[PDB]
């Protein structure tokens, strides 16, 4: 029996000072379990994170709910161990929340159910897998530009209301049917209206009883929603290696992972870094994103949407998160409002796949020539902007009139965006796409107007249109 | 086995172990204080209870400040700490060759332990002013624009700077590939990045057979911030055990901003304060102590050398942030890369007009100063004259006979990936671009007649490549004539 | 942070007792309040509490320490005014370490599985003294089962161990 | 495959030597003491005397 | 009256003696100290007063590293600041922060004098007058940015267009003109610079009248502050002793103040504006102000200045310019074009160039050289893409004489000659004020576009023209 | 073109879902080729299937403060 008293609340963050010699290691959890002896009390089931030490046998701790109610003085009881999610086959179809609880109404799990810690050390240098093969998604920028790695790291850079989310339910849309294995859903602080909506698709089709949702949406204190993406990775973990199988994981938004970090660092008593964020930005996203790695015993293709805030691609948090991933696609709002969707940038947008040892001699031949025709466009801008189309020295004129055309041949109409405009969606192989823009590079199609290469999959459909408009 | 244990039992001597300790105050984020430890040193390993190496860095009146090089999540306030009595040290040897290995020594590819006999200081002075030598020897690297254009010698430092996806690690890999015919021993030190992008660079250089004379020294985003930021002192402390020694080393840093954010969460940690961006004040110094021991010795002190590669990332192209021009200001040259030139086909996207070489020309051999110092005046008029050639009416012919020049030339400076040039392929090339024997062919074929007449030197003539070989020196520049001439005879413009 | 302010304060205070000649009375008043606030925990909080006056608080303290010695209880006063009277115990502990190396004892811990005899504490700090430096040596000794067969000693911050080290320091040779 | 059967030789001399250990102890406490302690302890601080 | 070590907090070291025995600020103390076991390491350091903290403290700043520090080491005063061997002993030597010879030629013995590092400006009482031009022979220098005698000038050069040619020339000529000695101070700047810049001071002959103090980036930010106020107080002897016109080299006087930035964060001040200490102006003008020329003798400062990232606005390079009385910058288009050494006309100013000080003759030249010049570096695009045959016949009659002036700014220096076999020469300020004149006026149109190359004189312009055959 | 409902869309009377359609066509169509407008000879459609049907939209959705119009 060794359990201590409350000293502060400060926030989300809670003073605990147990008996000397009888301290917990840092990442146990505490529970705190109040009964309300008057009516000037209130009931509480709060429960804690061990963060550091303070010295004078006092422990600093994050919560993981609201310390609205907290009296100094209370009770806490010392687990002995870190924040433990049940895992299993019990997960597959299930929705939880940071602590493992399921949130989803179909029932508790037993305590007779095997539970492994959230903190664990990632996997070693003899233990990873680096072998790159091509995830096919259908999207035609995805494909071309920036291959996906089957069992490698994606991350989906984009400001706010830019088409990230709708990004990713179309990934899992293309590849989430037909993986053939587990899927994790982690919802880290987004929308709780978007947690029900998945829900239910899941529901609809079918891609549940192979799926597990944690969701620790934006209205969750920042003590929760920092250990959701661990609780949706040690769901995945179970799966990988005790299992040795494939496994999805998407996270939305793991920018609120290190946001939620930097709201507890002030009080933590941790000096400010640049542009407000904990000094631990860098190690507290190493300990969670080195640990999403493909082993020898099974792989993680982990799809990641990643805010970028104000607009700012220099801004702390999405810049340490570029030397994570494999591959990123870059989504601006430049190309947002111009009505092309998806809007990736397809030059700042790279990948490890675009080889041609790993894609093929003719698909790295069109892309590179794609690219090198869009940075000889996005370099005319200025001429174009302010002396206008007439003073180029047509060449520079025939890569305008191209680059128009594959900028647009980019956009795709999404099944996901079929709520939004009626238009039912494609699936684009990637040999369709690489004669497409091939095509296009020829000057095949110079005749036809521009707008009608605007989110649609392939050319024949292209040239259905054009000829739909009247040429 | 139990034939060794009885003798080192009947060998083994029985006495007191004395220590002097101290009990932890603070234990958080990879930093600890504690009381005691009242004859410690500043920069000392000293050790926990779990057996977790620290280092003593702030030695305050009350307590110290044990910077923690492992996992701290066993570590409790209570615990002591052992004073191991001996400053913070690297393993060194001729064992470290082929293997991937942790900052603090111990090896992490998995292939068994690292026999080394003998270690060296993490913190020792750099080599003074009477102590070096002129730089005046090559560190070829197998890239044209670096090894025409801003070149590098033996015990110079020079800074590969550039934004994300630009071509800095590839630069790298390329550079250790070449060092195979050399007697350079190569030193990769890998520094915040994922792990399996450590992997992937070391069965690239396992592929090329780079891995026979290499160090890969590694301290992933997983690894406390104290193992980032001893991860470039680790390797140039093992290339200066070879540099002392006489041999030649080549120390990579990749990514030593990411070792400014990691001291800089060091000393935020530390409760130190901050500067502009909230980075330290000794940053520069922190740059500055690992980039001053990259040296060339004299011949009173071995005459080995140890030149440098760090690179540095940038953001967005600012390269007027504050570690990139702390970095520019000590490195002895630099190399820009840029996305604008990366996307336009040239790559590797050396902006040579930008990159300055300040060793340079006493780094090139005798040949490739002949035949490189037209190079940069084709293509700084082609870099001049282009800028006129965006929009408007048009130009005369003799300028655009410069640009047909500098177009050539922009194609003679590209490569391809992993594949380094031998320095005695490189002046033929230039050679044959700057005396004017590729204004008969086209922009589109210079990259198929390069790759064929490199085939040519290697099964025609050979005798040329010879002579630049032993003598360094071009060969009398009229049998290059004839067998460029007659090798385009064989080539067949598209 | 308490510590090496507490260290000034009980300087200030070891200075006076020395050049008083009153270090014994001084070192049995600074004893006595120790003893006197680690059996009441509640007096800082009467003394925290805002609405009293100073000079209140001065009475409380003039009062209740009482038969102490004249510079004691001005720095009992000085901390008062000072709001500094939190690190009394840290102050007592401070003096009481500066005044045992003042007469030149010297406070050890040792463990051992069987409780040693009175003569051999004695000559094992007539052996340590000569290696510490001090005059006169103390021995405080715990039962401890764990360790077995031997002795071991924690002085200052150096700790003399031989007692379970023999099978440590084989376990750790032969792997 | 070489490293492998180095390795596990290792790690199963390491679990007997633990094992050794264990009882290493047991067997020291078995035996008694009356007259190894008054022994080793007045050995102990001639050994600490002379070191 | 020898205390013990507190803290050692990174380069600074705080160190406490007893009652009454403290040290005077910017005092050096000494740590001696034997390994008294295997736990311990061997350290010789020299630690300079900084602040005087509460309780017998104080703060001190390490010229080396504080690696092994124990708690509690004694401290030895020496009841003086840094002293430093002066006088012609200096001469040929290379010395650290310590007035140490870094070389192997020997040890200075305890009989010579030492002068101390911290020394009050000189007063309004002793300096000059009015100014004088220190005349260099080098003819960028004294016709367009006129070097005072006594003042500051700012080097704004990289690496391959001729730093230490121009550094070399200038101590060769103030040593056989003059009779002055030059001090090279270098401060925190790359230390294979330094070994390059000693190795051609012994190959130039210009070593036997040069002293040279090194501290450079490996050392902490102390020695860094220290080092340009060891060159400082060398200089110093030789004007207030020999009554000489003395050379005082500072490399990089930018390092001078963020070594001071970085000591200042951890002595414990609050940051000021830019990161940058906030006692910069006043460690900046404690420098530059003993750089004066007094009624005895002179001492004039040419200062290299690296300028981060070309920004001009942040405080210590808009300090260093405050100080500032002309500027040379040295170009790299000049020096690809053959032009040595290549100072670049139109952007090198300089505060003398006035007819109150230079004359009225002089400064009339050296505008219209200047008006040629500039008229000439705004046809440079027309020239380059529109050709020579289509400008005007009276815009090519100023690319002509600008031609003529732009090659006869070059000449042939003394430290050249062993590279090139031409001996060099010391031209005065009224020959090559009437040789530009001489330009300006037409005089010498028809002599070709070389023979005004790498020529001294314009009697040697007319010698090489007839060497030509013309 | 900067204003988006998500999750309306789905919220209409299934008679603004027949309507509004055509409407954000003619004047996203509108508002994308006014800028262009005043140049030279204006095309058959931007004579008056597009201009002169997104001149009219515009006087379509402006209303008055204080008057809301009934869905009907
Ligand atoms: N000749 C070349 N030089 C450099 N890179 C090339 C070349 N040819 C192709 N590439 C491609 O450019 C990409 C450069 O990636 P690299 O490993 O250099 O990343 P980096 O520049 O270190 O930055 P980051 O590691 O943040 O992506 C590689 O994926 C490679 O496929
Ligand atoms: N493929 C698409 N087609 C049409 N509209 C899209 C498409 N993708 C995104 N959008 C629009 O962009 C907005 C982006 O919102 P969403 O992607 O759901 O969340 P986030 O704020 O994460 O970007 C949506 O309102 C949607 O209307
Ligand atoms: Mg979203
Ligand atoms: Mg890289």
């Amino acid at each position: 029996m060794t359990r201590g008293r409350v000293i502060q609340v400060m926030g989300p963050v809670v003073d605990v000072k147990f008996e000397n010699g009888h301290l917990p290691a840092i990442y146990n959890a505490l529970k705190i379990q109040h009964k309300a002896r008057n009516e000037n009390e209130v009931d509480i089931d709060l429960t804690l994170e061990v963060a550091l030490h303070l010295g004078d046998d006092t422990v600093r701790t994050i919560a993981m709910a609201s310390t609205d109610g907290l009296i100094r003085g209370m009770e806490v009881i010392d687990t002995g161990a870190p924040i433990s999610v049940p895992v299993g086959e019990v997960t597959l179809g299930r929705v939880f929340n940071v602590l493992g609880e399921p949130i989803d109404l179909e029932g508790d799990i037993p305590a007779d159910a095997r539970r492994d810690p959230i903190h664990r050390p990632a996997p070693k240098f003899e233990e990873l897998a680096t072998e790159v093969e091509i995830l096919e998604t259908g999207i035609k920028v995805v494909d071309l530009l920036a291959p996906y790695i089957k069992g490698g790291k994606i991350g989906l850079f984009g400001g706010a209301g830019v088409g990230k989310t709708v990004l990713i339910q179309e990934l899992i849309h293309n590849i989430a049917q037909e993986h053939g294995g587990i899927s994790v859903f982690a919802g880290v602080g987004e929308r709780t209206r978007e947690g029900n909506d998945l829900y239910h698709e899941m529901k609809d089709s079918g891609v549940i009883s192979k799926t597990a949702m944690v969701f620790g949406q934006m209205n969750e204190p920042p003590g929760a929603r920092m250990r959701v993406a661990l609780t949706g990775l040690t769901m995945a973990e179970y799966f990988r290696d005790e299992q040795g199988q494939d496994v999805l994981l998407f996270i939305d938004n793991i920018f609120r992972f290190t946001q939620a970090g930097s709201e507890v660092s002030a009080l933590l008593g941790r000096m400010p870094s640049a542009v407000g964020y904990q000094p631990t930005l860098a190690t507290e996203m190493g300990q969670l994103q080195e640990r999403i790695t493909s082993t020898a015993k099974g792989s993680i293709t982990s799809i990641q949407a990643i805010y970028v805030p104000a607009d700012d691609y220099t801004d702390p948090a999405p810049a340490t998160t570029f030397s994570h991933l494999d591959a990123t696609t870059n989504l601006e709002r430049k190309l947002a409002e111009m009505g092309i969707y998806p809007a990736v940038d397809p030059l700042a947008s790279t990948s490890r796949a675009l080889a041609p040892e790993i894609v093929g001699e003719e698909h790295y031949q069109v892309a590179r020539k794609v690219q090198q025709t869009l940075q000889r466009y996005k370099e005319l801008q200025d001429i174009i902007a302010i002396l206008g189309m007439d003073e180029l020295s047509d060449e520079d004129k025939l890569v305008v009139h191209r680059a128009r055309r594959i900028q647009f041949f980019l956009s795709q109409n999404f099944h996901v965006a079929e709520q939004f405009t009626g238009q039912p969606g494609s699936y684009v192989p990637v040999k369709e796409t690489v004669r497409g823009f091939k095509e296009i590079l020829e000057g095949k199609y110079d005749h036809l107007p521009e707008d009608a290469f605007r989110l649609v999959g392939r050319i024949e459909e292209v040239v259905e249109k054009a000829k739909a408009m009247g040429v | 086995i139990s034939a060794l244990i009885k003798q080192q039992i009947e060998n083994y001597e029985s006495q007191i172990q004395v220590s002097d300790v101290g009990t932890v105050i603070q234990v958080g984020d990879g930093i600890a204080r504690a009381h005691g430890l009242d004859n410690v040193m500043s920069g000392e390993l000293v050790e926990f209870a779990n057996g977790v190496m620290g280092m003593a860095l702030n030695l305050e009146e009350n307590n110290v400040g044990i910077v923690i090089l492992g996992p701290y999540t066993g570590i409790k306030e209570g615990d002591e700490v052992r004073r191991t009595g001996r400053i913070m040290e690297v393993p060194v040897g001729e064992a470290l060759i082929g293997r991937v290995v942790n900052p603090l020594g111990q090896p992490v590819d998995g292939l068994g332990p690292v026999e080394t006999t003998e270690t060296r200081p993490i913190e020792s002075p750099a080599p003074g002013v009477m102590d070096r030598r002129s730089v005046h020897e090559p560190l070829q690297t197998g890239i044209k624009a670096i090894d025409a254009l801003v070149p590098i010698g033996r015990g110079q430092r020079e800074l590969i700077i550039g934004d994300r996806q630009t071509g800095k690690t590839s630069v790298a890999i390329d550079t250790i590939i070449n060092q195979k015919d050399q007697n350079m021993i190569s030193i990769y030190v890998a520094i915040g990045q994922k792990e399996s992008t450590v992997r992937t660079v070391v069965e690239t250089l396992r592929k090329h057979g780079a891995l026979d004379y290499t160090i890969v020294v590694t301290a992933s985003a997983s690894q406390p911030a104290p193992l980032l930021f001893l991860a470039p002192y680790a390797g140039v402390a093992m290339g200066e055990y070879f540099m002392y020694k006489g041999k030649h080393v080549l120390v990579v840093y990749d990514d030593l901003s990411k070792q400014a954010a990691a001291y800089r969460e060091l000393s935020l940690l530390l409760r130190r304060p901050p500067g502009r961006e909230a980075y330290p004040g000794d940053i520069f110094y922190l740059h500055s102590r690992l980039l001053e021991r990259a040296a060339k010795l004299s011949d009173a002190k071995g005459g080995g050398s140890l030149t440098a590669l760090p690179f540095v990332e940038t953001q967005a192209g600012d390269i007027s942030a504050y570690i990139p021009t702390n970095v520019i200001s000590i490195t002895d040259g630099q190399i820009f890369l840029q996305s604008d030139l990366f996307f336009s086909g040239v790559r590797p996207a050396i902006n040579a007009g930008l990159s300055v070489s300040r060793v340079g020309g006493a780094a090139q051999i005798k040949a490739m100063k002949k035949v490189a110092g037209t190079l940069r005046l084709d293509l700084a008029a082609y870099r001049e004259l282009e800028a006129f050639a965006q929009f408007g009416s048009d130009l005369d012919k003799a300028t655009q006979a410069k640009l047909a020049r500098g177009a050539r030339t922009v194609e003679v400076l590209k490569q391809d990936l992993h594949q380094p040039i031998p320095v005695e392929k490189q002046v033929l090339i230039i050679y044959a671009l700057t005396r004017g024997f590729l204004d008969d062919i086209p922009v589109e074929d210079v990259r198929r007649f390069e790759k064929e007449f490199y085939l040519f030197l290697d099964q025609n003539g050979q005798h040329l490549l010879e002579h630049i070989r032993t003598t360094k020196d071009l060969p009398n520049e009229d049998d290059l004539n004839k067998a460029i001439e007659a090798f385009k005879k064989t080539f067949v413009v598209s | 942070n308490q510590e090496v302010i507490a260290k000034r304060y009980a300087s200030a205070l070891f200075q006076i007792a020395l050049e008083q000649g009153q270090l014994d009375r001084i070192e049995e008043d600074v004893r006595a309040v120790r003893q006197a606030l680690a059996e009441n925990g509640e007096f800082l909080s009467l003394l925290s509490y805002p609405k009293l006056s100073l000079d209140q608080k001065k009475a409380l303290i003039a009062e209740a320490f009482a038969g102490v010695s004249t510079p004691v209880q001005n720095t009992l006063l000085l901390l008062l005014e000072r709001h500094r009277f939190g690190l009394v115990p840290e102050l007592a502990e401070q003096f009481l370490a500066l005044v045992d190396d003042a007469r030149g004892i010297a406070k050890a811990v040792a463990y051992s599985a069987r409780p040693l005899t009175d003569e051999e504490l004695r000559a094992l700090s007539d052996v340590f003294a000569q290696k510490v430096g001090k005059q006169t040596l103390e021995i405080e000794n715990i039962i401890d089962p764990e360790l077995i067969g031997g002795v071991r000693l924690r002085i200052g911050n150096r700790i003399y161990d031989g007692s379970v080290s023999g099978q440590l320091e084989r376990i750790r040779r032969q792997l | 495959i070489e490293r492998e059967k180095e390795q596990a030789m290792a790690a199963l001399r390491e679990q007997v030597a633990s094992l050794s250990v264990l009882i290493a102890s047991k067997v020291i406490e078995k035996e008694l003491t009356e007259q190894d302690q008054r022994k080793l302890i007045e050995a102990y601080i001639k050994d600490v005397q002379e070191v």
